[PDB]
């Protein structure tokens, strides 16, 4: 019976497809580790796939995966229990240390680049001739944190050139320096920009960028991780 | 037991109930209060199904079937062996699903991410509830709900549909179907596009998201963009289910005749109802 | 309440984006269409440019011909009366030749020949469109995943209108061009083969259709949830894993005990979707050629 054959064949094909898909999905984060960083004894029934290499544009190199994995940064956490499977308490200030929901990854300390090799993200002032085309222009608005205090004022928007979208608000603080706030973490209102994630005293602690007209993948990770971390860690000073 | 990058995220906090009491993992799985609730609901539910299987006198997975009360019980209880198990298993199911969603919320909070996922999942739960709860209640009996069995739930779909003629003519069903098909279309295209950029022709560099926009503009004159496509996939698949639930909650309540006759309202409009020729004159 | 990233709060625009050049013949690209503020609340504001070219023109002209062939036939059925046209729009139907003509091209225009002409134009419209999905990827130096995916949709289409009719020995088996009639054809197809619920390939096609919505709801929600870390910039997260891709993987590892990667989710995506119409086309192709009655087959598995 041909249909019997087809269905039986299909299920064999699907077992193979799922094996292929699961192993493809092990190109990052494996081998599994124990809480102390060493290889775990049980790696499960799926073995790592043969590595593959991505050629990165603009002379940025290649990436081969799976490859040796490491955090490449210190992790200020310690065990809270004598056996596996419990949480790890922050050893200092988890926002400053960048752990928990405040975590960042040691991504490349270069800016993401567009298909022409230009910086993907720029302050709008340096982006010819990008402008607000719809919605409330946030530039000039006071910025308020979850303590309902004013933290600073919006002085620009950083935009993704190739995708024509707003990515960050640049916010000037009381001392005259600025910080980037992710577009996804602000509520633009008629008279203010509101930030639920941070109280006003946490703005100064937002990670700074090194060059005032670009931002690197590493810097984006620190800023975003830090702002998101405020949901958990600023919660004492909020208040709605 | 941990992904190479995982430990920095396994901090305390984010739980909704119980403070630190259940704030831990078992292998990969987070627990939480709702992990315990899920296990309790699911376990009780699975035990009751096995008991239903005994009373039915079968262990075959293709035969086991747990039926809701016969229509005569209305919206009241039924002896265990005659609809009561169904009723308890349904409460367990519901408990399990809502517990799963709420565990997902605890996970979001620990990870500092948005709640989109448990929100999306709550659409699926709402659909299940439409069929086993909202619709049977509005119609006046549990027996209108589908039974829990692999082939018997399909008998229920077929029987329920053919109660109203060809169920294709349910207009809410037509919209739902359109969202399902379009969703699979968008899914294929999204998967294909990302992969085609990441895995370009032999020896070439990875394409960029600018190439992704370009390919789609070249192809059809438009590209929704990388944020937009993920907005879209979510909208399409939740819309599909919103309309699935709609299409059933209106069926047997506000509309209970043959769905194909619903369309007569349009043909019978005064200004053309009587002009001869075409199909309906 | 927190912002949810369903609709943008602020749109920005700059110079029309004319896209990447690579090996694309630029003479065949239009200029930019208008900018839709409406669209830009959800996705991109920009329309165009589009790529024209020879295959493009062929495909569009052919597709219009298919469309105009059916619509001409509909006007005829309407007796050329605009009010009857609109009244009866979903009832009209361009139907294939009767069984007696088998696979011949000998049927009269009004009784099947016109169905064949519309079908012919559809065939060249789709295939030349398929060719377009290959060629636009090629010109840009991209992989061929789009055209490989599209081919799975083509497969169910070809099975329905072309391959299954040929194997069954008549065009009468094919699908009619009409809103209501294509639905009646579908109900009928199932009734006449003993209920498609018993066709294991139909049931797989369902698992995959529902799986697509499950999966796109999962993935779309996951990306939006980590968009506050740039999660939707998926190609760069592939190249250089960020906290977005990690928080996303761990949401799922912690929920259900396994997870994907930034690249690999897109492979789960493409296969979950293409497997709908594959499985599907197989289940239909086997219907009537090898299996007359799925319920019966299911009683034997044979
Ligand atoms: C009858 C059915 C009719 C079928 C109709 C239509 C089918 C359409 C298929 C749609 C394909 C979409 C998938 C996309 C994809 O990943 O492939 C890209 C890839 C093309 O890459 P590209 O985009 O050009 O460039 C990017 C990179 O260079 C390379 O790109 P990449 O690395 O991203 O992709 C590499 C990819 C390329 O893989 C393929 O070529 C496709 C493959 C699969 C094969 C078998 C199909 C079976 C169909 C179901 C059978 C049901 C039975 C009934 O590798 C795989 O994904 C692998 C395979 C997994 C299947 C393993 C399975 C099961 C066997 C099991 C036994 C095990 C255990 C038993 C217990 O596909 C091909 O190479 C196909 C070439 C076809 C040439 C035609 C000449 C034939 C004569
Ligand atoms: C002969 C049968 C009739 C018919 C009768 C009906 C009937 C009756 C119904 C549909 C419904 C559906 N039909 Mg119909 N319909 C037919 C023809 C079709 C055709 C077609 C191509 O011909 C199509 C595409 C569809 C498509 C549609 C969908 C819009 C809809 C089903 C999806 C859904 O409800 O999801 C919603 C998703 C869920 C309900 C699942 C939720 C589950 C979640 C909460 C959890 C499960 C977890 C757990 C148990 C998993 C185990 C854990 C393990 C570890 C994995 N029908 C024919 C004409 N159709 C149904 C509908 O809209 O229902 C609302 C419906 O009731
Ligand atoms: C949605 C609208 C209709 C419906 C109409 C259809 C039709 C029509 C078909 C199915 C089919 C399926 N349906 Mg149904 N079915 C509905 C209600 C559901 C519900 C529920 C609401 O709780 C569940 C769990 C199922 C589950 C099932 C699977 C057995 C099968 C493949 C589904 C799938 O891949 O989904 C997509 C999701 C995934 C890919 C995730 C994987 C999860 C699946 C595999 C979970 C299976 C759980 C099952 C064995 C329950 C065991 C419970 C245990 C005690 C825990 N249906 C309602 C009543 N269903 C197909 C079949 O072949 O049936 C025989 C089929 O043709
Ligand atoms: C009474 C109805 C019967 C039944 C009869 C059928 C029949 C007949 C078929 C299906 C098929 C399917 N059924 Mg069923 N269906 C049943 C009940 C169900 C139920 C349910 C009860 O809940 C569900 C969910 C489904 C679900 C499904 C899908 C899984 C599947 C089609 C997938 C697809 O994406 O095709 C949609 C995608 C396509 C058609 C491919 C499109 C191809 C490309 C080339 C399009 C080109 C168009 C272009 C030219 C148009 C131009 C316009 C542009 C905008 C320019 N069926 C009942 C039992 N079902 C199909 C299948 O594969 O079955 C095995 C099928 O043939
Ligand atoms: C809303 C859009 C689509 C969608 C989205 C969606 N589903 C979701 C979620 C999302 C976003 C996830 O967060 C969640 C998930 O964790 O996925 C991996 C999930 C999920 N969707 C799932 C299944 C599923 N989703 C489905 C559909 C859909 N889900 C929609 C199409 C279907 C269909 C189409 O039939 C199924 C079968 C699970 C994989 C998962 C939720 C798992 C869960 O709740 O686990 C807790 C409960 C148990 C471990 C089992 C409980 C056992 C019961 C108490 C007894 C069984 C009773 C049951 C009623 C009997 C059914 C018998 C059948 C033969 C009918
Ligand atoms: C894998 C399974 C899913 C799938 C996959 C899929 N479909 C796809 C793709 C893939 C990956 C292709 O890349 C291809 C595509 O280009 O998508 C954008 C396609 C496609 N699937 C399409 C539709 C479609 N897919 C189907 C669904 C599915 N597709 C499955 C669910 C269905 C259903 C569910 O019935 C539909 C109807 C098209 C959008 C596209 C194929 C386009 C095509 O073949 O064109 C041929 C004909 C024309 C070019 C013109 C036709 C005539 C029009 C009626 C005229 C009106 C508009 C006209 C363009 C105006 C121009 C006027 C000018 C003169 C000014
Ligand atoms: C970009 O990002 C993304 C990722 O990451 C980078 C991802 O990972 C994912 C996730 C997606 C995948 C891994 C792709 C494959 C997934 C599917 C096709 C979805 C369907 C899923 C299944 C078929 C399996 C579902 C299995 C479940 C739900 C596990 C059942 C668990 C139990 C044993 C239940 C009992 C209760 C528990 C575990 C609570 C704990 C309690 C105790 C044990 C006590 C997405 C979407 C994503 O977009
Ligand atoms: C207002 O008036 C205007 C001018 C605007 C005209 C209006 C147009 C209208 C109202 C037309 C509407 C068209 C409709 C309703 C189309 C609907 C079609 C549907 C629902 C299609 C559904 C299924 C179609 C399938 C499965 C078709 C399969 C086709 C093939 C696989 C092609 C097979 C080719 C054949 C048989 C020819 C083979 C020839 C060779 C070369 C050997
Ligand atoms: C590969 O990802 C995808 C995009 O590519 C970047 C798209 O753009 C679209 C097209 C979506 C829409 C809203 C078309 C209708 C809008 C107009 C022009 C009126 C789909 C489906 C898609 O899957
Ligand atoms: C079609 C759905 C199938 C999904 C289940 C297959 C994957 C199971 C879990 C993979 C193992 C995770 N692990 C051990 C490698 O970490
Ligand atoms: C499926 C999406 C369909 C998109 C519609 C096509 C819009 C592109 C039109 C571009 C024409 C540019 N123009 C008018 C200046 O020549
Ligand atoms: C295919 C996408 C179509 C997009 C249409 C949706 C428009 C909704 C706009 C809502 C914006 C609300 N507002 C004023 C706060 O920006
Ligand atoms: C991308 C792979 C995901 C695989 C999902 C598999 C779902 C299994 C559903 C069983 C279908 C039953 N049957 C008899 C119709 O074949
Ligand atoms: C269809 C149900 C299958 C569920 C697939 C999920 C399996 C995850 C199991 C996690 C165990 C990992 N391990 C082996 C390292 O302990
Ligand atoms: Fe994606």
């Amino acid at each position: 019976d041909l249909a019997s054959l087809a269905i039986y064949s299909f299920w064999i094909f699907l077992a193979g497809l799922i094996y292929y898909l699961q192993t493809e999905n092990m190109r990052e984060g494996y081998p599994l580790e124990n809480e102390d960083g060493t290889p775990a004894a049980n790696q499960g029934p799926f073995p790592l796939p043969k590595p593959k290499t991505f050629i990165l544009p603009h002379g940025r190199g290649t990436l081969t995966v799976p490859g040796p994995e490491s955090e490449d940064r210190p992790i200020a956490l310690a065990r809270t229990a004598v056996s596996e499977g419990f949480p790890h308490a922050p050893t200092g200030d988890p926002m400053k240390d960048g752990v928990g929901p405040a975590s960042w990854v040691a991504r490349r300390d270069l800016p993401e680049l567009d298909g022409h090799g230009h910086n993907k993200i720029k302050p709008m002032k340096a982006a010819a001739g990008f402008h607000v085309s719809a919605g409330k222009n946030p530039i000039g608005l006071p910025v308020r944190g979850c303590d309902l205090e004013i933290a600073g004022k919006v002085v620009d928007i950083w935009v993704d050139i190739p995708e024509q979208m707003a990515r960050f608000l640049e916010v000037e603080l009381k001392d005259g320096s600025t910080r980037l706030l992710p577009m996804q973490m602000v509520k633009v209102q008629s008279n203010r920009v509101h930030v639920n994630a941070l109280s006003s005293d946490l703005f100064a602690g937002i990670p700074t960028i090194k060059s005032p007209t670009e931002v690197t993948l590493l810097e984006e990770d620190k800023i975003c991780g830090y702002v998101a971390g405020g949901l958990m860690y600023a919660a004492p000073k909020r208040k709605s | 037991a941990l992904l190479s990058f995982e430990r920095k995220y396994r901090v305390p906090g984010g739980t909704l109930v119980g403070g630190n009491l259940f704030d831990f993992w078992v292998g990969p799985f987070y627990v939480g209060f709702f992990g315990v609730a899920t296990f309790f609901f699911a376990a009780l539910g699975i035990i009751l199904i096995a008991w239903s299987a005994v009373l039915q006198g079968t262990w075959n997975p293709q035969l086991i079937s747990v039926y809701p009360p016969a229509l005569e019980y209305g919206l009241g209880g039924a002896p265990l062996a005659k609809g009561g198990l169904w009723q308890i298993i349904t409460i367990c199911a519901t408990g399990a699903f809502v517990s799963w969603a709420l565990r997902e919320v605890e996970i979001c909070r620990k990870l500092g991410i948005g709640y989109h996922i448990p929100f999306a999942f709550a659409f699926a739960i709402l659909a299940y509830l439409t069929l086993v709860l909202f619709r049977p209640v509005m119609m006046g009996a549990w027996g209108y709900a589908f039974p829990y069995g692999i082939w018997t739930h399909l008998d229920w779909v077929s029987n329920t549909g053919y109660t109203y003629g060809n169920f294709h003519y349910n207009p809410a069903h037509m919209i739902a179907i359109s969202f399902f098909f379009t969703n699979a279309l968008a899914l294929a295209l999204h998967g294909a596009l990302v992969l085609s950029a990441a895995n370009p022709e032999k020896g070439k560099e990875m394409r960029t998201p600018d190439h992704e926009d370009t390919f789609f503009r070249d192809l059809v004159g438009y590209s929704i963009g990388t944020l937009g496509i993920h907005r879209l996939g979510l909208l399409l698949s939740l819309s599909a289910v919103f309309f699935s639930a709609l299409c059933m909650i209106i069926t047997g309540t506000i509309w209970f005749d043959q769905w194909v006759d619903w369309w007569q309202w349009w043909v019978k409009l005064p200004w053309w109802a009587n002009i001869p020729g075409g199909i309906n004159g | 309440a927190e912002y949810q990233n369903i609709f943008s709060q602020v749109q920005v625009r700059g110079p029309a984006d004319l896209g990447m050049t690579e090996d694309v013949n630029l003479a065949n690209r239009s200029g930019v269409g208008p900018f839709s503020t409406l669209l830009g609340w959800f996705g991109n504001a920009q329309l165009g440019p589009i790529y024209l070219g020879s295959l493009g023109v062929l495909s569009l002209f052919s597709g219009l011909m298919w469309f105009f062939t059916i619509g001409i036939w509909f006007w005829y059925q309407a007796g050329w009366n605009p009010a009857v046209f609109l009244r009866d729009l979903f009832f009209f139907s361009l139907e294939p030749p009767a069984p007696e003509y088998g696979l011949s091209f000998a049927a009269p225009l009004k009784e099947g020949g016109l169905w064949l002409i519309a079908s012919f134009f559809m065939f060249v419209a789709v295939w030349s469109w398929w060719g377009r999905t290959y060629l636009r990827a090629q010109a840009l130096g991209m992989g061929k995943h789009t055209a490989w995916a599209f081919l799975s949709a083509i497969w169910l289409w070809m099975v329905l209108g072309f391959i299954r009719p040929i194997l069954m020995g008549s065009w009468s088996e094919a699908v009619p061009y009409g809103i209501f009639s294509h639905l009646d054809w579908t109900n009928n197809f199932s009734l006449v083969h003993g209920n498609l619920f018993y066709n294991p390939f139909h049931g797989l096609s369902i698992a995959f259709l529902y799986g697509s919505a499950l999966l796109f709801a999962m993935h779309g929600a996951t990306i939006l949830a980590v968009s506050r870390f740039g999660g939707e910039r998926e190609l760069e997260q592939i190249a250089d894993r960020g906290t977005a891709a990690e928080r996303a993987a761990l949401f799922w590892r912690w929920t259900m005990g396994f997870n994907a990667t930034m690249e690999g989710i897109h492979r789960w995506a493409i296969w979950m979707a293409v497997l709908v119409t594959l499985t599907g086309g197989i289940g239909i192709l086997l219907s009537g050629t090898v299996v007359d009655n799925w319920y019966v087959w299911g009683q034997n598995h044979g």
